[PDB]
């Protein structure tokens, strides 16, 4: 439950840390997009997108 | 991991098995193995 | 056949039984029990089920 | 850390009120930080020095049991014995009784299994006991011991006919032999 | 009143936990467990469940 | 646990910063506890180490001095190791060496069990292990021994009254004893 | 002492709201002097503990090799055998076959955990097995021998960082070592 | 800096690789969002409100 | 899939879960977020400004 950093003692004789390889799923708290909802997120519409329907509209 | 039952020598030769009594506390996934069989029948009559 | 109890020696001088970890997979009799349940709820009303 | 809180000392609900509030909050969280370590190192500090006692301890008999031994050893002792000093595994030895001791040693660290509730009172600290509750009736799977079909062994020869479908797992096998005087025997009938 | 996970030595190196098979007339809660359990939907119609 | 609360820099005085607060509230009394509990098993965890190595150092002391007794006070016998190699069943053997170490090699393959993780790596292969996991609450049922209903002189008499034809079944038996300084004690308020 | 906070049951922030938060912030800091005295105090009481230790055993250590010294240049040539009656605990024997004796009836009875389902058969009394029924892959967590981040010079060493809040249970537990040829291995990627 | 890739052998006797457990604090570079401000980012706008808008003010 | 809770001995003989510390390229399956595209996606077609947008237009 504590978050700790290890780290292996090179040929040099310095304690080189390294990182170990998981997955998304295996990390906890993750939060995570689902790309297809990733690809929602972004299409969606421009920033003004709202803005030429009003000019439309006015016009 | 895998799971082993506990043989004993009874009296005279036989080697036979018995149970150890244990505590639904100490069941690893009964719980989500008895909410998986719950039964959900109908979800409601009439709306309730 | 046979179910025991496992006691073990305490600290001072007791003789104290404690529990071992089990698997699902392992309980004999579990999924008869467990279809005995007494919860049933309502499967059908007039042979319509869900949403009726 | 010692701790050191800011009392109220004011009635303005305004922004310095909170700040204290919050100053306090983290001086909480961190002198809570600070006594775990503190205990962490206190943990670590007693396995120090028991450590220490210990291999004094250890190394205390040592020197006594050498000086006895090579007293002892060398002097008129009989060919039976200086060769009974070494071990199954070969690992040579100091005079007999320090193999015994040793062996002794070893060996009574184990343990045994008490099945009556009678000897569950005399139990060492490193046993366990088996005391019954109740019995089951169920379904037996026994495995017979004098059956089998190898070539001709056992007192009962199983022949090879045929196979089905539908295997099934055993339940409770009752590891035993079948005959005379055996739990399973034998009776003719027709 | 304490559950104790048994510890088994591997071939190689390991000590791998290993759980012992027990019947279901062994754990002692299990009954109230089974009682305990509540139906998800409509637990009864006019009095009367299941097969309604 | 790791002690965590919540701040305040919103400005806010409603429902959700009371529950908040109490809940911080909450939580500085649980790590009180956890930290009283973790005292506690220090003074728990010195005394039992202490008390080994103090037993430690007596077996040493009484082993060595009854050694040098024995070697003071002994003699030989004219057949001693001759004698000396029919075991407990008659079965005897050529020479002492091969006894010893057929009985060394029978006694080898005994089980012994590990209640602490610490000796579960210095294990052995016919080894078993019994680290625990949980402690669940119960209501437990004890076996008094120095209880008698039939002795007439034990320490605590019992004697019928009436029945009640109704029975259950006894859940977490214990053996212990009723006194002072025992697990169980007694106490009388008038 | 124990501590006791005050909870937020008011209705209105006045007079009453001040007044036990103010308490509560005096109680905390009484709390934390307390608990800073108390480990102060279990400092000072193992270093006493094992300033004693070590009297002791200085003192145990005197007398022993006193009583080595007096054997030595007193009684001549001792014999092995007469040597051997006396075991590990201090307990004498009349003869080295009565105590033999003794050491195999009292190790004769210890247990034997039969694992294979050959030997279950050819188990004595007091013995029990257990064979393989089935396996479950599930999910285990491992306690790495040769990773620790409290001793230094291990094979990986880790430094501890700010914890994270709430935690979980351990599961299907498992030792084993981590490196080459191990169970559990490592290789750079790329 | 160094990446390595954890790995255990079963009883056979060959390799796979497993993942160890982690949390999204220790990880560098997640940069997770809130896992409830992305809501307020999901909703939006798809093209079909804001033009029913303009149309409703149109008329 | 093979995930396993690291941990490791206590100082007082227990054993305690520990979550190692990884990198954002190191877990897998992460889709991560590049801390920018967040802001670019904020706005979008908003809501609210949708209907302020369709107010302003009618006044």
């Amino acid at each position: 439950t504590k978050i700790v950093k290890m780290s292996e003692k090179n040929e040099h004789g310095t304690l080189e840390q390294f990182y170990p390889e998981t997955h998304a799923e295996a990390v906890k708290g993750l939060v995570s997009v689902s790309e297809e909802e990733k690809t929602i997120w972004d299409q969606k519409e421009s920033t003004a997108g709202a803005e030429q329907k009003a000019n439309t509209a006015l016009n | 991991t895998e799971i082993k039952r506990m043989l004993q020598t009874k009296e005279d030769n036989s080697k036979e098995q018995f149970y150890p009594e244990t505590h639904v506390a100490g069941i690893v996934g009964l719980t989500e193995y008895v909410s998986g069989q719950l039964p959900t029948g109908v979800v409601s009559v009439n709306g309730k | 056949t046979e179910i025991k109890r496992m006691l073990q020696t305490k600290e001072d001088n007791s003789k104290e039984q404690f529990y071992p970890e089990t698997h699902v997979a392992g309980i004999v009799g579990l999924t008869e029990y467990v279809s005995g349940q007494l919860p049933t709820g309502v499967v059908s009303v007039n042979g319509k089920a869900g949403r009726v | 850390m010692k701790l050191d809180l800011w009392k109220w000392e004011m009635l303005l609900q305004g922004r310095e009120f909170r700040n204290k509030t919050n100053d306090n909050w983290q001086k909480l969280m961190d002198w809570s930080d600070f006594i775990s370590t503190g205990l962490s190192a206190i943990y670590v500090y007693v396995n120090k020095a028991d450590a220490t006692l210990n291999n004094k301890i250890d190394t205390v008999d040592k020197a006594v049991n050498a000086r006895v031994n090579e007293l002892i050893s060398g002097t008129e002792q009989l060919s039976e014995v200086v060769d009974a000093r070494s071990d199954a595994f070969g690992a040579r030895y100091p005079v007999l009784r320090e193999r015994l001791n040793q062996e002794q040693l070893n060996f009574s660290k184990k343990s045994t299994i008490q099945f009556d509730a009678s000897t569950i009172i005399s139990m060492e600290k490193q046993d366990i006991g088996l005391l019954t509750s109740k019995k089951i009736s169920e379904a037996q799977t026994v495995c017979f011991l004098n059956i089998s079909s190898l070539d001709e062994e056992a007192d009962i020869v199983l022949e090879k006919t045929g196979e089905t479908s539908f295997s099934d797992n055993l339940t409770s096998l009752v590891f035993a032999k079948i005959g005379t005087n055996e739990r399973y025997q034998m009776e003719p009938v027709g």
